[PDB]
């Protein structure tokens, strides 16, 4: 019923997915080695959207892992939480794709793709209903970009009718770690915008920021970033695996956030966030929820909404709320913030409510927002592209591997054409 | 007899059947394991050795909501398979709900919807709780609505249903959806209540002073009108009013027929103790705006026909007294080709109470229902609504998408456009 | 750029398009499916259909009727899919055979026709198939003035001056007509 | 700007479509 | 220019409405 | 898998051969007779019991410095066969250590490099270390060169020179074979890193306080380099770059893969105290004039794009810190066309300390290595030797005569003026 099939792919995409599996895990009441020992019942119920069922009352996550080194394949295998996925999942390579968007998608991946659509062939016909796929993938490099864009071309091809998200990270111009990263932006920028459902753009930089003015950590590390991923990865199924108020799945916000085809690009963000220090002087309420989930030093994705209008957003609380107060807040944030709204769409809020609150909290916000400010996120790489192609720097490794120049010059134009899109409709 | 068959389609109308069904249960005395330790019949059927199986049907396209009902307190009432689930949800969509994942369980609940049938031997009629706003309430309710029009035919419709609010809105589409399911409550219904869910807040809020009222609490209240409204089978009283008898009262040409609910007294059991509720104090609640389940101004137009359901400790003098000093006030004007334009239903048994509730236990009690053209603003903005989206065509390849047309929102918003006009029009005097 | 919305329309007509017949094809009503100039500023999938099915007929009979076989007309939505693959795959072909001249083709143009990007592949599809007809029924010993209009002049004295042999030709020619006719 | 130019070419265009396709038909039509 | 452009389109609407 | 054959070719290899293995021994625990009582998968093969031999091929067209290595401490850890040696030396002459007498022993050290490709299931590529100055080290070099090219084709060949000094010159034809080196390096290599030894003789009585310093201190630095740039290949960090990732990013146009080389922080014992090395400052320091390994001014260049190795106790946020940092100086000025212009990362284990050496133990350690213009200017001043001593046809007989054209000297000329000028243009902004 609504099973979600998961798939890793790069160095980065299998670390959040780690966490992203830890925190599911904790969320259902999985111990490391799969055997259940929650309290609720509820944690039953619907354990079988993320876990299999496996003989002897254990659970294996219904994921599938995937690399061009071992190196990954190995690191995930040993952490905490490791010994829950399947053996059979772990599809790597042996080489790597050095950050070289051409190796990914036509020459090792395109060779290591047969055995994960094998994997996930097997995975999908293992459940009852299937409802979508979550790949997570970071966007610069060659593995994760060029091979999960072939993953997601294959997957569409087969399953055409699905849900398929992405929580796809996107560089930073700031904190940049690769010379090359614009061209595999843009490479893989142009078939996601074909071939997903809905992108959930994160930013690392963003997520640098939440960290370091928010929480107040002196040391971020990668630990902690993935951390906030996972619980908005989490935070968007909720509804699936738990019951409500008023219920939202995937299908749903698909409906409810995206008023024409192309514009699928969102921004998330999560609530409450605070310090240690901070935490006795605050009032954990729906109002303050709704207050700081509605902040831009708060987003996800390093865009600042204040520079477009929100096309949509949609919100989901989870904890024992009252709807009054639910919707007198949302009408409050549209009614005092009029002009970052369009005015074609009354109404830009949907919201959803689960019962259940995540480990720890009594209450908790999920936000998503479809808004035309993400087109900055783009501009930023498309000059960077142009700056480079014009004088065609570093295209000798993407040529040799196969590609071709009209590739890159078809790949800049449907970036800069989804940026006209956006700015069209923000008026 | 004066049997009736419920059907709740989609969450909200389901869980405001969770509501309707513990109300009745408690009204009866009928234990949530079916054994009660005459009347019952309008609702429950008796089987074999004392257990009353409710006569409804629960029904959505998604298992959640049906699943807390199975795993529920209420699990050994519902008979298995009147709970009918499906898959994957219509998901905001009015084309799935209707033309794509509708089509799969439709045979199925009108193969049960018939079972049920055919063990009543006086049906009255259908009552159909749902919500416009949602993608199986609006869509697959079109479609049970259609088919069941086909099969019974003279049977009395009755939709219950929680319309789009003006400001507080839930889901983004929600216009678009709502346009479409009037298509069908103009043709294949008898009389819908349209209730907005921020008028029950604001009721809440004022009334029984709870400030943060959930979902819960306003299925209370949608039950409680429910319960008012079939008394008159389930119980006897003075005045007995009918399904029948009461809309050959309430609507005066087919295509009107769309009535504002109001309940009365709605107070905590703290206000209660000062307030002394004569008939004429809550006869007089029921007149004001404030009370409305709707967002509307009566003010704002004329009433065309009042149904007064009195409930408990009420005799015929002092309605008598009441309605008079209604005709005698200004501020309530009615159109003048309805001299007469009140029916009256008087009934014994008093208003139960449910364990936990915000209501108080009161004597009397009204159920006012009344047909009045001020109804037509309501449409009006969410018309708007529509109008803005369109215009872009935002949203309209996820319906195109699903096996709709673009000439079926065209239909539809022409179609709203006549029904507000005819709504106009009948107001005019002479 | 309102004259592409304009020369289109007109060639459009340039093709013969007579709203009714090519209406009639595809077995369904005019009333709720609008044709002429403001016909793809939104999303319209039924001009589209029309549009594209007479615009893929003018230019290739048979191989038409081959690649349009199971889809034409594409009232459901399993044989949709048909259309949107045979007439996506033939667009590419025609794009890259010409190249700069012809904006690239995307499959998602085709999911919402409308809009100032549908219109282009439009106008750019309509003069690509004038052309492979001035290829064809212009005389072997005239096949020159098709290239001679591939070739993008860029000053406008010459572009007036060939507007200006074209025009007296345009009307000598409609005179002979007249006394063909008559005579 | 371009866009005249191309209202030249396209009209120009225009021109020698039509007038083909009239002639084609009248030396079948005279014969 | 745009005499020649107005000649132009005139003619050929008109043209093509010859039966 | 993930094995690298590292070819130590003519004297100043051998030697700082000598002092790499000598690292990676102590590194992953393997005693100098073998035995260890993974990661050294890398740079060693397990044979048998516990006997670790290294991938390595310690060539020289003369024996004795292959003979002290037989002779030495580490006498049981090659097995003999992969020390191979001739008889006679080429005496700093270009054209008998390429034609002459390389000939003869091309094909043994053939033999042996496909012996030991052979084993390894996962090779990475080769690390050729040689001079430029000698005549093993530049016409050995360049034939082996061009037979591995021929043969393996695709894999990756790193070399590592000594390039000949702006002053301190030991030989005197040198600028003939460093020049005659060129036509090798730009074809067949894919990464040179060239290292200057006056530059190390200042970095050590400066940042060292070694008065004197010999060879093995200049050897000592040359293998800390080496094991940094393969440390993220041996061990497991935060961010891993393996040898392709290295290439991509470091090289922009095939012609271009001559990157320099720099360590921080290569402090004293005594000075490390007072010292607070943070990441903010080594990275402050790779990016200083009078660090880099080779003589040149990177002030008077233009960076293309650099790779941070950064090795230990290195958390991501402040290495981001200290990029932006140097970004936002004036001095480090950067190509326009590579705005993104940094790769990181981050390795988990610190650097080891050799016992007996002059380096200090530290926490933190960073290779950079740069793609800047200025390494131009390093060519520049050593052609001015070469058209001063061809402007005489000094010392060229001695080239004739054992198969030399003086057309491949002028070839050789010409080669290395279009290098010059291909990095003179690619400097430039549009
Ligand atoms: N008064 C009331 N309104 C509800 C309730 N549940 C949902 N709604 C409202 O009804 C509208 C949504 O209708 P849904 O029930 O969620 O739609 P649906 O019937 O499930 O159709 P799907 O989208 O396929 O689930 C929103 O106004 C919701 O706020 C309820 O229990 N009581
Ligand atoms: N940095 C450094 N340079 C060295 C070392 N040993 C020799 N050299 C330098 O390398 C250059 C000479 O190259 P050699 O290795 O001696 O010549 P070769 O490879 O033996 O070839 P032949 O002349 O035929 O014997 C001079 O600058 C030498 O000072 C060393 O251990 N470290
Ligand atoms: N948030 C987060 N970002 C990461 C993590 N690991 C890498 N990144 C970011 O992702 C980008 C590179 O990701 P990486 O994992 O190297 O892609 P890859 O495709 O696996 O790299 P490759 O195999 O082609 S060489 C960098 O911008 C880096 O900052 C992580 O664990 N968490
Ligand atoms: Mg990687
Ligand atoms: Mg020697």
């Amino acid at each position: 019923m609504r099973e979600i099939v998961h798939i890793q792919a790069g160095q980065c995409g299998n670390q959040i997915g780690a966490k992203f599996w830890e925190v599911i895990s904790d969320e259902h009441g999985i111990d490391p080695t799969g055997s259940y020992h929650g309290d609720s019942d509820l944690q039953l119920e619907r354990i079988n959207v993320y876990y299999n069922e496996a003989t002897g009352n254990k659970y294996v996550p219904r994921a599938i892992l995937v690399d061009l080194e071992p190196g990954t394949m190995d690191s995930v295998r040993s952490g905490p939480f490791g010994q829950i996925f399947r053996p059979d999942n772990f599809v790597f390579g042996q080489s790597g794709a050095g950050n070289n968007w051409a190796k990914g998608h036509y020459t090792e991946g395109a060779e290591l793709v047969d055995s994960v659509l094998d994997v996930v062939r097997k995975e999908s016909e293992s459940c009852d209903c299937l409802q979508g796929f979550q790949l997570t993938h970071s966007l610069g490099g060659g593995t994760g970009s060029g091979m999960g864009t072939l993953l997601i071309s294959k997957i569409r091809e087969e399953y055409p009718d699905r849900i398929m998200n992405t929580f796809s990270v996107m560089p930073s111009p700031k904190v940049s770690d690769t010379v090359v990263e614009p061209y595999n932006a843009t490479l893989s920028v142009h078939q996601l915008v074909e071939n997903t459902d809905e992108t959930y753009c994160i930013d690392n930089e963003a997520l640098y920021d939440i960290c370091f003015r928010t929480l107040k950590l002196t040391t971020p590390t990668y630990g902690d970033l993935n951390h906030l991923v996972s619980a908005t990865m989490s935070g968007v199924t909720t509804c699936l695996r738990f019951p409500g108020q008023l219920n939202a799945d995937l299908r749903k916000l698909a409906v409810n956030m995206v008023p024409f085809p192309r514009l699928h690009f969102f921004m998330p963000g999560f609530a409450p966030l605070t310090s240690r220090g901070s935490q006795q002087y605050r009032a954990l309420t729906v109002p303050e929820l709704t207050q700081q989930m509605f902040d831009s030093k708060n987003m996800m994705a390093a865009c600042d909404p204040r520079h477009g209008r929100y096309l949509t957003v949609a919100a989901i609380f989870r904890g024992r709320m009252s709807m009054k107060e639910v919707d007198e807040q949302m009408l409050n944030v549209q009614n005092k913030n009029s002009s970052y709204f369009v005015e074609w769409i009354p109404n830009n809020v949907k919201t959803a409510v689960c019962d259940i609150p995540p480990r720890g909290l009594k209450m908790s916000a999920t936000f998503i927002g479809n808004s035309t400010a993400i087109q900055e996120l783009f501009k930023r790489i498309s000059e960077q592209f142009t700056a480079m192609f014009r004088r065609k720097a570093f295209l000798h490794w993407y040529t040799g591997e196969g590609m071709d120049e009209m590739e890159f010059t078809e790949a800049e134009s449907n970036m800069n054409d989804l940026v006209s899109e956006y700015q069209q409709y923000q008026d | 007899m004066r049997e009736c068959i419920s059907i709740h389609v989609g969450q909200a109308g389901v869980q405001i059947g969770n509501a309707c069904w513990e109300l009745y249960c408690l009204e009866h005395g009928i234990q949530p394991d079916g054994q009660m330790p005459d009347s019952f019949n309008t609702f429950f059927s008796e089987t074999g050795a004392g257990k009353h199986v409710p006569r409804a049907v629960f029904v959505d396209l998604e298992p959640t909501v049906i699943d807390e009902v199975r795993t529920g307190t209420y699990r050994q009432l519902f008979h298995p398979e009147q709970l009918i689930t499906g898959k994957e949800d219509a998901a905001n969509n009015y084309a799935r709900g209707h033309y794509t994942i509708g089509k799969e369980i439709i045979d199925l609940v009108l193969d049960r919807i018939r079972k049920l049938a055919d063990q009543c031997t006086g049906l009255q009629g259908f009552l159909v709780f749902h919500s416009f706003g949602g993608g199986t309430g609006s869509g697959f309710t079109s479609l049970l609505m259609e088919r069941l029009s086909v099969d019974y035919g003279k049977k009395s419709k009755l939709e219950f249903s929680i319309y789009p609010a003006p400001q507080v809105s839930t889901a983004v589409v929600e216009p678009y959806n709502s346009i479409l399911t009037t298509h069908t409550t103009l043709e294949h219904s008898d009389c819908a209540f349209m209730v907005d869910n921020e008028a029950i807040y604001d009721i809440c809020r004022r009334n029984l002073d709870i400030e943060r009222p959930t979902y819960t609490n306003l299925n209370r209240l949608i039950s409680q009108i429910v319960s008012s409204i079939t008394a008159s089978l389930r119980f006897d009283g003075a005045l007995n009013v009918d399904l029948t008898e009461f809309q050959t009262n309430l609507v005066p040409y087919p295509r009107i027929h769309f009535p504002l609910a109001t309940y009365a007294p709605v107070i905590s059991a703290e206000k209660a103790y000062h307030e002394q509720l004569s008939v004429a104090e809550i006869t007089n609640a029921c007149f004001e705006p404030a009370n409305q389940m709707v967002k509307c101004d009566p003010r704002h137009g004329k009433y065309m026909a009042c149904c007064l359901l009195y409930r408990g400790d009420v005799v015929p003098k002092d309605v008598n007294a009441a309605i008079a000093t209604i005709k005698t006030k200004r501020s309530i004007q009615f159109v003048d080709w309805c001299p007469t334009g009140f029916k009256v239903g008087i009934n014994y048994q008093p208003p139960t109470v449910v364990p936990g509730g915000d209501l108080a236990k009161v004597q009397r009690a009204v159920c006012m229902l009344s047909n009045t053209t001020a109804i037509a603003e309501a449409w009006a903005r969410l018309d708007h609504k529509f109008d803005l989206m369109y215009a872009k065509r935002a949203f309209v390849h996820w319906y195109v998408g699903e096996g709709m047309e673009e000439g079926e929102f065209s239909e539809a918003r022409e179609d709203m456009a006549a029904l507000e006009k005819d709504y106009e029009e009948v107001g005019v005097d002479s | 750029l309102a004259w592409q919305r304009e020369h289109m329309w007109l060639a459009l007509q340039g093709l013969g398009f007579e709203s009714g017949a090519e209406a009639a094809n595809a077995g369904k009503t005019l009333v709720h499916v609008t044709f002429g100039v403001n016909m793809f500023d939104k999303p319209n999938k039924d001009a589209f259909y029309v549009v594209f099915h007479f615009l893929f007929g003018k230019l290739d009979n048979v191989r038409c009727k081959e690649v349009f076989r199971y889809c034409w007309p594409p009232l459901d939505k399993k044989r949709d899919a048909e259309f949107r693959k045979a007439c996506c795959e033939w667009l590419k072909k025609i794009s890259d055979e010409v190249g700069a001249g012809f904006p690239q083709v995307v499959a998602s143009i085709f999911l919402s026709p409308g809009g100032p990007k549908f219109v282009h592949l439009l106008y750019h599809f309509a003069r690509y198939v004038m052309l492979q007809h001035i290829k064809r029924d212009a005389d072997a010993g005239n096949v020159f003035i098709s290239e001679a209009l591939q070739s993008k002049i860029q000053d406008p004295q010459k572009a007036l001056a060939r507007n200006k042999l074209a025009r007296q030709k345009y009307l000598k020619v409609l005179q002979k007509e007249n006394l063909v006719i008559e005579e | 700007p371009e866009d005249m130019v191309e209202m030249i070419e396209s009209q120009t265009l225009l021109l020698t479509y039509l007038t083909i396709k009239m002639q084609k038909n009248l030396f079948r039509l005279e014969e | 220019v745009v005499t020649c452009i107005r000649e132009n389109e005139e003619l050929l609407k008109e043209l093509f409405s010859s039966p």
